């Protein structure tokens, strides 16, 4: 009935597609003098005010396993990482014989924790040695075959390099934006799972502010829930597949190192130092962390509540401690003010749930050759930090698996994962999505052009 | 003001009014040196062959474009009435995906390319 | 300003052999629209003055297949082939790529 | 009736002139607009944001009705209030740089809904070609 | 009927063709103008220039009268180059690679009376029609 | 018994024995949308207005 074709540019219409994203930096601590192991120099000022527009009448489908911002911010921040540790110290000359003892003195009873070692080191001269001394940690020396005789844990893979004195290891928030023709969708339903349509579509210029922790077994500041404990996962009944836990209400964890240390700088070369332990005045006591048992009792009953639901009604929910492995995957691997923490997660999963001013103090040990991100062949050797350190965290989050089940039934045992990075940042890159927008489309109208 | 993306679950009578709003945004302005780098030229290059497209038909620097190509390729089976105001952008797409490529050769050979050729032939005199 | 120069000066020439002159400037004559600027004037005695050749090497109005020019830069040549009893008369070069614009020695042209 | 390069003012060469005087000289400043490890990206990074300056010119005249054009005029009222002016003492006794610090302040409401008026022209137009 | 695909002439097809067959197939390689750290660089800066040529052919195409026409013919008489060939022996006898090698050298003395003579003139005619 | 000044700062390069330094001119020009403005003033003195520009 005389309808011809119309060109229409604008519309809007999008389609799932994936970018590269760029920074977006607050400036209220942006302009200070510290440098950060993740560089702000290179990512532009955030706006002073996000643009947040409400969408009526539409219907996407999210889907947190499959998310490719999570792959991007793995990289760059494997690159950041990377990058961060260049242009200073190589510990290269460090790799020699060592006599070492066990310091003694005043032993709480840390027995052989820490060793005194002495050793040949060059100095500024190239024709000249130097004798000094330092002390190491149990587990970064390997006895070679009282005076015994030791050597580094990592003088047979790859001579390292030593963590840069002047940066900082403490997260900031990152907004991450997309390209003109990309734009950002936000799911503002409360309960969501992660997968499936949402129904509070909005249309978010940005992201919000994302720290960078690095932590296993547990999320540390993290974003609460709105509604009631959170659990997520890609397959519930398949076994092999990690479970997310979001907390309603965070527990509080405290973290110490009752040790006064002194740091004391040795010269290996022209320009280069060397920075090691001298001795330890006070007391030397072990390292812990303390988490209330009152709410540590009722979030657990709170997750074991809403954990019910997707597997039976009469089951009995069991928690137990871990399995086996590395010291970093058995053990709440997290970094405070420097100094890197293995705590023993231990008497937190201790539990069974039936149908029908006290702390807990978790003991910890400190290592200072690490080797993070799952790679084989680079360190970082973490200076001697002087004085005694503390933090308060909240405890946001959990990462849970399953064991192989027996008769089908009557007994479900979790016990605490981790070893991937990429399960940190899905518990906050979940709500996002990146389309990519189409703006031209025909409609039939009854317009004929003048001939 | 109902800002970028604003009448996305609108109806097509009242979408086809802020085409203002979303033409604009198409176009604004070592990890993070070379990122940026490569982003805004594909950014401009996506923007220059859409424009190049439009505008090897009749549709050079307008908005709205209406021409004179007969409604055969395109099978909507269904009338004016319940399009305007009874559908959305984003369902069209769904409906119209398998003739969006013989209906963007009918509009640079039926279309534009033989128009251009009388008008050449009658200014000539 | 820019300075041409004109050799010879007297370039008697017989009735049907054939003849060259040259002109040269101080400066480089190229245009920034990508042009050189150079125009060969024929000054016949008691007559109007006639424009040979323009933009170096392009024939102007006129000029019945006889006179024709070559040249890069800073150095150009007239070329006349088959030489009659009505070309006698003065030759300049002028430029045009930069104010003021300024013309050529001369070369007179008699029969030899 | 050949040329010559000698009669052509370069780049801004009118910019002492009247208004009435440089604005038959706009083709000089509009073509130059488009011209040609470390110390290899910044002067790519330059050329990139020139090329996309340049676009953000081109499709603000894409809206309006001037679409490749330099001399454009268009149906937009102008009130006292912008210039208390004549047209004999702004073309004629004003330079372009003096007038672009003049109406300085009162750009953003010309740029914008008042000379965005080709919606009420594009809608005006497909009703009339939706009737024989 | 027809159901075939091999009579279709592809990129630069009709390159050996006559003038009046290669005018039929200027979208074609209008298509092929814009497609789509060591060795990315190199790459980059080879999209950018591209862009920019594209960008220059574009304005020039539009500083003169032709803003997005393919075949756009203007009010310029014929005497820029003097071709003594007539349009019998152009359009049908020849192509347009030994058009180029015919015109090559006086095509920058075309390119000046479009800009000056055709537009510029006709522009300035139109405002001061509408002015009155 | 004595040392080099530097040995408790840096270890520093050898100069190339094939380069020179002998200055050469430089010149800078501008890109694409900006220009130079040259002062052609003789009694210019640095900060103020130059009427010949
Ligand atoms: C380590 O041994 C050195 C002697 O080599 C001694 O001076 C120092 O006090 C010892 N440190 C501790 C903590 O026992
Ligand atoms: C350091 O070298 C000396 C010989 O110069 C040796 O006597 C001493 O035992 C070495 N110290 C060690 C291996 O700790
Ligand atoms: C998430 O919720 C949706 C309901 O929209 C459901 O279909 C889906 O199975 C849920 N996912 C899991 C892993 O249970
Ligand atoms: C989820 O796990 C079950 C049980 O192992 C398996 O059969 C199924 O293929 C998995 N994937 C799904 C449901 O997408
Ligand atoms: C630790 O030792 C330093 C001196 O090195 C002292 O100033 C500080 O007060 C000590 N800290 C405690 C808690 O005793
Ligand atoms: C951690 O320390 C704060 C004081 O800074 C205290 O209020 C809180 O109770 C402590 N947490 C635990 C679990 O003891
Ligand atoms: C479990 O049983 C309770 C009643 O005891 C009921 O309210 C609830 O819906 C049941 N949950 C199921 C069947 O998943
Ligand atoms: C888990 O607890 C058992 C005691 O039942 C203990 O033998 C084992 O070493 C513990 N594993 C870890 C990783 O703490
Ligand atoms: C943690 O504690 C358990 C028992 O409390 C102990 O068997 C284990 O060796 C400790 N360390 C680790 C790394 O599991
Ligand atoms: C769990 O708690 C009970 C009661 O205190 C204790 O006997 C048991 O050893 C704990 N389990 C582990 C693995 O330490
Ligand atoms: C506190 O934890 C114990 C596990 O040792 C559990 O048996 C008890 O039910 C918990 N209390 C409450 C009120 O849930
Ligand atoms: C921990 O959570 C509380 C809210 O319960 C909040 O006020 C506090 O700032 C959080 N601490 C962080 C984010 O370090
Ligand atoms: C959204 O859907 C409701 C339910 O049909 C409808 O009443 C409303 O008009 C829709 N919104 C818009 C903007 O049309
Ligand atoms: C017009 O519609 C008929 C119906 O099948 C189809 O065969 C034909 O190809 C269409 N015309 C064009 C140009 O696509
Ligand atoms: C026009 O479309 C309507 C659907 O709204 C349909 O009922 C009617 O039959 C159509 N008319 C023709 C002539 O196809
Ligand atoms: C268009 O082609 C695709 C791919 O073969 C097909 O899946 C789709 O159904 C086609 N469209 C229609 C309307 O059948
Ligand atoms: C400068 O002003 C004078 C006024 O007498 C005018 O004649 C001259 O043309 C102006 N300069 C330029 C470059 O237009
Ligand atoms: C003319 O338009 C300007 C636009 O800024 C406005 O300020 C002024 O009041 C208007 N004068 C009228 C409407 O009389
Ligand atoms: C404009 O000129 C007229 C006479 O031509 C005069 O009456 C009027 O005052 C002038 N306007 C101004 C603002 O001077
Ligand atoms: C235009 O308004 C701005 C407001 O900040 C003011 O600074 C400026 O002086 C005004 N222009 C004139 C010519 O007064
Ligand atoms: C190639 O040349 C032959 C003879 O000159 C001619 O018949 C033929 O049409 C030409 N090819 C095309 C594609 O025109
Ligand atoms: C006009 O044609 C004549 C004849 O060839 C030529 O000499 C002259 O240069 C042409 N005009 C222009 C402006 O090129
Ligand atoms: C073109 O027309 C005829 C046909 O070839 C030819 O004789 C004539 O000389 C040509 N015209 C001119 C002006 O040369
Ligand atoms: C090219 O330019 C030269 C002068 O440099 C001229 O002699 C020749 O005729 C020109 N070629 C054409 C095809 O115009």
């Amino acid at each position: 009935e005389n309808l011809w074709v119309t060109v229409y540019y604008g519309v809007p219409v999008w389609k799932d597609a994936e970018t590269t994203l760029f920074c977006a930096s607050d400036a209220k601590a942006y302009e200070t003098e510290k440098h950060n192991v993740w560089a702000t120099h290179a990512c532009v000022p955030t706006d002073p005010n996000p643009q947040e527009i409400h969408l009526e009448n539409v219907t996407e489908e999210f889907n947190m396993w499959k998310n490719n911002m999570v792959e991007q911010m793995h990289t760059d921040i494997i690159s950041l990482w990377d990058q961060s540790l260049k242009p200073c110290v190589k510990l290269t000359p460090l790799c020699v014989t060592l006599q070492c003892t066990n310091v003694t003195n005043n032993i709480t009873d840390m027995r052989g924790e820490l060793k005194n070692c002495s050793f040949n080191m060059t100095t500024e001269l190239r024709d000249k040695k130097q004798k000094v001394y330092s002390l190491f940690y149990r587990l970064d020396v390997v006895q070679i075959n009282s005076n015994k005789e030791y050597r580094l844990i990592n003088c047979n893979t790859s001579a390292c390099t030593q963590a840069c004195p002047k940066v900082s290891f403490e997260p900031i928030p990152i907004h991450y934006c997309a390209p003109a023709g990309f734009a950002i969708l936000k799911c503002k339903d409360k309960k969501f799972n992660g997968t499936g349509p949402c129904p509070s579509v909005s249309t978010v210029q940005c992201t919000h502010g994302i720290k960078p922790v690095v932590s296993t077994q547990l999320l540390l500041n993290g974003s609460l829930a709105e509604e009631e404990v959170m659990i997520r996962s890609e397959n519930i009944t398949n076994n092999a597949k990690n479970i997310l836990v979001q907390f309603n209400t965070p527990v509080q964890i405290n973290c110490t190192r009752p040790n006064n240390n002194t740091r004391k700088s040795i010269r290996i070369g022209p320009g280069q130092a060397f920075y090691a332990t001298g001795d330890i005045i006070g007391d030397i006591r072990q390292a812990h962390c303390n988490v209330s048992k009152a709410t540590w009792n009722e979030t657990l009953g709170k997750v074991v509540k809403q954990l019910r639901k997707h597997f039976g009604n009469n089951t009995i929910i069991r928690f137990a401690n871990s399995s086996g492995g590395d010291l970093e995957v058995t053990t709440h691997s997290f970094n405070c003010g420097g100094e890197f923490f293995y705590c023993n997660t231990s008497g937190l999963f201790n539990s069974t749930w039936i149908s029908n001013n006290d702390s807990i103090t978790l003991p910890c040990r400190i290592k200072q050759i690490i080797n993070m991100w799952q790679r084989i062949g680079q360190c970082m050797y973490a200076p001697p930090i002087q004085g005694v350190i503390r933090c308060v965290s909240n405890i946001t989050g959990l990462i849970l698996t399953r064991d192989g089940g027996s008769t089908n039934s009557t007994t479900e045992t979790f016990r605490p994962g981790g070893g991937d990075m990429r399960d940190n940042w899905r518990s906050e890159l979940y709500k996002y999505k990146v389309v990519k927008i189409e703006p031209l489309g025909v409609a039939p109208t009854r317009c004929k052009r003048r001939v | 003001f109902l800002g970028f993306l604003g009448a996305a679950g609108s109806t097509m009578g009242a979408a086809s009014m802020t085409l203002t709003v979303q033409a604009r945004n198409l176009l604004s302005g070592t990890v993070w040196g070379i990122k940026q780098l490569q982003a805004r030229v594909l950014a401009v290059e996506r923007y220059l062959r859409d424009q190049q497209l439009l505008g090897i038909w009749g549709c050079s620097g307008k908005l709205i474009c209406c021409t004179n190509v007969p409604w055969n390729s395109s099978w909507s089976n269904r009338n004016l009435s319940e399009i305007w105001d009874n559908m959305t952008w984003l369902q069209w797409d769904k409906e119209i995906s398998n003739y969006t490529q013989i209906i963007y050769g009918l509009l640079e050979e039926s279309q534009n390319q033989q128009e251009k050729n009388e008008q050449d032939l009658l200014a000539l005199d | 300003d820019i300075v041409m120069t004109q050799t010879p000066i007297s370039l008697p020439v017989t009735p049907g052999e054939p003849a060259s002159m040259s002109c040269r400037s101080s400066q480089s004559l190229l245009h920034s629209d990508g042009r050189t600027y150079l125009f060969w004037y024929l000054l016949r005695p008691a007559q109007a003055p006639q424009l040979l050749v323009h933009d170096v090497s392009k024939r102007a109005s006129g000029v019945p297949e006889r006179f024709s020019g070559s040249g890069s830069d800073t150095d150009f040549t007239l070329k006349i082939s088959r030489v009659e009893a009505e070309d006698v008369g003065s030759y300049y070069c002028m430029q045009g790529t930069q104010l003021p614009l300024t013309f050529g020695g001369g070369t007179n042209v008699e029969i030899k």
